[PDB]
């Protein structure tokens, strides 16, 4: 079934899951021809793969020879995530594979039913969360690793850096997603909130700076006034 | 011109012959129907008057062996069997036929409603879809699931329509998932056609008699069987053009002769309009789409 508000502790069971959400995958700048027409050039995508309970993350970088002379890019995007997904999985031990998969986004859920045909008993579900994911390419060092990419190529990272050392799967996943809420709503003023104080460096090996306990609540707190605002200087309130 | 003698009708009844019907009161002297057209099958239909729940009816073919009802008092339910001494037979119709007890088959001679409905199905290939070897005639009814309804609980008593899934190893070949998916043709012309089916005739005979029994007996696994069997040609980009041909045909006259009132519950929306306005083939029906939406625009 469809993983909403109420059965949120499930993502924080010992049951191996993992969310992919597809919405980086086929990116695009729209311009003008000399002609004055308008035309698309794609530019290098990645499939977002995370493990909510471990913060794994597979990134696999969807490098623009993939559209080369194809059609109807935005289905075919759908088709090739799922295929990099079932990929994903039969390179897995399978110790190591999903019981369930959890799709960002409904359209995601034919395709990759139908590319894990030969996987029954792992589930496919959709979600009625509208979670922040396509925010991941406001993560500095994720923007970079895609857009230098020359060919196609998986990169690993720990998208909770050490945190799980003090803090649980679920608070983990929440700070998660409250920072990519925030990077979604305003991306300047989330990117100044985490770095304004510059002696808080971010290590060599993670994505994120490396606050102590308090400086997190601090964080936090700046990045749920952003939204709250950003609620208002949108809806006026 | 065929005949089948009833012994009796001790129950009242509504007797359907194809597409024909009338009423017979408890106990009236009705002895059966005579005229019936040779080279066809056929299906008796009943709906008892106390119970319309569970009509019920038997498919045959009166060239196969000579055939009658009476109605058994244990089960509840008029019975065809079968009268093996053929003079005992004949005997029995000649003296009911000179007393006038029996109704005609009311077929009109320009009409070629019952043909058209009937063209691809066989009594050999409706024996398969319903087994029970020991009778040469075939009972179905409106509760009896399919073997498909079944895997998602009595196999004696099914419906063994040909399964098709469309998210299935069978239908989907490793490597052509995209394109298997949004293109049914090789699921249809070598899985079902080449493979399953030999020829489209049979498929079209098991598409023309899941539409029977979902019209006659509001059999619901029947209904889902011929809108997957439409969905299956839609939704293929390569089909042989005297197929398309005939698919227009076979659905001008299902549509043509479903009451008006069933359509609701008897035509799903979603694979109507995908076939008609969005599938490969929204422009090669073109006698259904026309009666569709002269008929039941509400639909669409
Ligand atoms: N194969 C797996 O179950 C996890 C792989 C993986 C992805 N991202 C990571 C970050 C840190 C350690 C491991 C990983
Ligand atoms: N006369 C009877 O024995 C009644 C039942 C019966 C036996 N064989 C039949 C053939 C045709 C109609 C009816 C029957």
């Amino acid at each position: 079934g469809a993983m909403n508000s109420s059965n949120y502790a499930e993502l924080f069971n010992n049951d191996i899951k993992l969310f992919v959400d597809d919405t980086n995958v086929y990116r695009v700048t729209v311009h003008k021809t000399f002609e004055g027409n308008v035309a698309t050039k794609a530019i290098n995508g990645c499939i977002f793969t995370l493990n909510p309970k471990t913060g794994h993350l597979f990134l696999k970088i969807i490098h623009t020879s993939v559209w080369a002379g194809q059609k109807r890019l935005s289905q075919l995007a759908k088709w090739k995530t799922a295929e990099e997904v079932s990929a994903l999985v039969r390179s897995l031990p399978k110790e190591e594979q999903p019981k369930q998969i959890i799709v960002t986004r409904k359209a995601m859920l034919d395709p990759l039913e139908v590319h894990m045909l030969d996987f029954p008993n792992i589930a496919i579900r959709p979600t009625e969360l509208r979670l922040p994911f396509s925010a991941a390419m406001s993560i500095d060092k994720l923007s970079d690793v895609v857009m230098k990419a020359t060919e196609p190529q998986m990169v690993l990272f720990n998208i909770y850096d050490d945190w799980l050392d003090r803090i649980s799967s679920y608070t983990a996943f929440s700070r998660l997603t409250l920072l990519l809420r925030a990077l979604k709503t305003n991306e300047e003023s989330a990117k100044m909130i985490l770095l304004s104080d510059p002696t808080i460096t971010i290590k060599s090996y993670h994505l994120w700076p490396s606050f102590t306990d308090e400086q997190w609540i601090t964080i936090e707190s700046q990045m749920r006034d952003l939204i709250l605002t950003e609620y208002g200087r949108k809806y006026n309130v | 011109m065929n005949t089948v003698p009833f012994t009796s009708a001790p129950i009242e009844v509504t007797i359907g012959i194809d597409q024909y019907s009338f009423n017979v009161k408890e106990n009236q002297p009705f002895h059966g129907i005579k005229d019936i057209p040779i080279g066809h099958v056929h299906v008796i239909h009943f709906q008892h008057a106390d119970n319309s729940s569970m009509r019920y009816g038997y498919w045959f073919d009166c060239r196969m062996g000579n055939f009658y009802i009476q109605y058994d008092p244990k089960d509840g339910l008029y019975k065809m069997m079968e009268e093996r001494d053929g003079a005992k037979f004949e005997n029995i119709v000649h003296n009911f036929k000179e007393r006038q007890m029996m109704v005609s088959y009311p077929k009109i001679d320009e009409d070629d409603t019952w043909y058209n409905l009937t063209e691809f199905v066989q009594m050999d290939k409706i024996r398969k879809i319903v087994r029970k070897d020991e009778n040469q005639f075939s009972y179905v009814d409106s509760s009896m699931t399919t073997v498909q309804e079944n895997e998602l609980s009595d196999p004696a008593h099914s419906l063994n329509y040909t399964v098709i899934n469309f998210k299935s190893r069978e239908a989907i070949r490793p490597g052509h998932e995209m394109e298997d998916f949004l293109d049914k043709s090789y699921y249809l012309n070598t899985v079902m056609l080449q493979g399953i089916f030999k020829n489209s005739s049979n498929y079209f005979g098991e598409l023309q008699f899941a539409f029977l029994n979902a019209m006659f007996f509001g059999n619901y696994g029947s209904s889902l069987q011929w809108h997957a069997m439409i969905e299956l040609i839609c939704s293929s980009a390569t089909v042989p053009k005297h197929m398309l041909d005939k698919l227009d045909e076979i659905l001008y006259y299902q549509i043509k002769t479903l009451p008006e009132q069933y359509s609701d519950i008897l035509l799903n929306e979603r694979v109507w309009n995908i076939c008609l306005y969005s599938s490969f083939q929204k422009n090669s029906l073109h006698n259904t789409e026309k009666i569709m939406e002269n008929k039941y625009p509400e639909l669409l």
